[PDB]
């Protein structure tokens, strides 16, 4: 004499996505002359 | 993961040192007596 009917569906998603970059330039352009001396008095040379 | 390292490096000894990003004028240079430099030393004595 009677029917009865019931439905439970649910569902969950989930996305995680986490970037990391890092970059590093380090340019050094070094042209040297010479070196230039001078004469300290403990060093006992006449020029001082 | 990635990850790149790239190092570059350029040296002079003699020639126009001011062509050293640029070899082909560096040796057009090479013959020029102003620049001419030690390259090696092949015999070296004590001072005493």
């Amino acid at each position: 004499f009677i029917t009865a009917n019931s439905e439970y569906s649910e569902s969950s998603s989930f996305k995680n996505t986490e970037t990391e970059k890092s970059m590093y330039t380090s340019s050094r352009y070094l042209f040297p002359q010479g070196r230039i001396d001078f004469t300290t008095p403990d060093s006992g040379f006449d020029d001082v | 993961s990635q990850n790149r390292k790239l190092n570059v490096k350029y040296i002079v000894n003699g020639g126009d040192y001011t062509k050293i990003q640029n070899t082909e004028e560096w040796v057009a240079s090479t013959n020029q007596s102003e620049h001419w430099r030690v390259i090696e030393v092949t015999e070296v004595t004590a001072v005493a």
